[PDB]
């Protein structure tokens, strides 16, 4: 069940001196990479792409080539309350916040798209701060009109 | 007579000085208003 | 010289705030994966 | 099997150089064919029928005789999401875009009509651009107000 959401090769790791520190994800024909993550995307064609920064929203976006547009995530403008699927495990959406079990998400666990029960991306998580048992997440989502609202908990901890 | 500091400034000089000093303030006010409007719009459109 | 310096500083600052406002009003709409920007262009024609 | 059994003889190949280069289709009492195909329609009565040019919409149309209005394709104004019948295979309508799998569609395939599961033409294609594993199509459809919005993807390879 949960293993049927990790067969997504469209995500790409970021290499820094041979180590992993973040993930760059392609959604809706555009490649999003977290700004604070330093490194180079393993894929050469995506690495060669020139990206335009966005300091306020803390991620840089680039336009993928035409031949790569076909195999790409699909975003969703509706975020129903309750269960969601992630690579590390289950996530739950309540009152506008994503929460995960403690210790989920750490060094190099940012830029991972959060998948829905249908199997399409709804948001991209950039960091998380621990709150008791359930760690809250700083995550950028997409509104119904397409304004890409960001929800960030207070004193957010990077990655 | 006696010479005042602004005695010899003509009307044309005054208009030029007001355009240079007084029009730049208008441009600054316009920019500040635009920035405030944009910030309020984007902040209200987040939620 | 003082008037020219003040005018140049004012013009540069106004341009800087205008560009910052345009960025802050477009990037929420710009980085949408499908890049739909009808509303801002219709209300102000920023681009 | 079922996707190709929806066969209609109303479509007519255009002949020049003695080979297939495209199809002209009679829909709702009007015969449509693009700029791209040169030659004469196989049907002599339609071959001798004068056509009015619409260069901006990349299709010229001719008014069929009153007798032939009985047997023609029926246009469609609503475009439900999902798969549609076609001459080759299923065509996916997603995000306001018609897409076909890899390899389907090439030169000489222009002008064919895209129909729905009911069995009526919903749009007609004029070209296709390879976006990767999934191929996008340049196609003109019909709206509820009859404005005939055409969708031309970026740098489309023109069939």
């Amino acid at each position: 069940r949960m293993v049927m959401k990790l067969e997504s090769d469209k995500t790409f790791p970021i290499m820094l001196e041979g180590k992993i520190n973040g993930y760059a994800c392609v959604v809706g024909g555009k490649l999003f990479r977290p700004m604070h993550v330093e490194g180079k995307i393993d894929n050469d064609v995506l690495a060669a792409l020139k990206t335009k920064k966005a300091s306020k929203y803390d991620l840089e976006y680039a336009d993928v080539p035409q031949n790569m547009r076909a195999d790409t995530f699909k975003y969703t403008h509706e975020k129903p309350q309750g269960y969601y699927s992630w690579h590390h495990g289950a996530v739950q959406y309540e009152n506008g916040r994503f929460t995960v079990p403690k210790g989920v998400g750490a060094k190099g666990d940012s830029g991972r798209p959060i998948l829905d029960n249908q199997g399409r991306v709804v948001a991209i998580v950039l960091g998380g701060v621990n709150e008791g048992s359930r760690t809250a997440l700083s995550v950028v989502m997409w509104n119904e009109k397409g304004v890409t609202v960001k929800y960030t908990p207070e004193n957010c901890e990077q990655w | 007579h006696a010479q005042t500091f602004t005695a010899a400034v003509s009307k044309t000089a005054w208009t030029w000085l007001t355009s240079l000093l007084g029009g730049s303030a208008v441009i600054i006010i316009i920019g500040l208003v635009l920035a405030t409007i944009v910030a309020m719009y984007v902040l209200t459109n987040q939620k | 010289s003082i008037c020219a310096a003040i005018a140049t500083v004012s013009v540069a600052a106004s341009t800087w705030l205008f560009c910052r406002s345009r960025v802050a009003c477009l990037t929420p709409y710009r980085l949408t994966p499908n890049a739909r920007i009808p509303f801002c262009l219709a209300v102000l024609c920023c681009a």
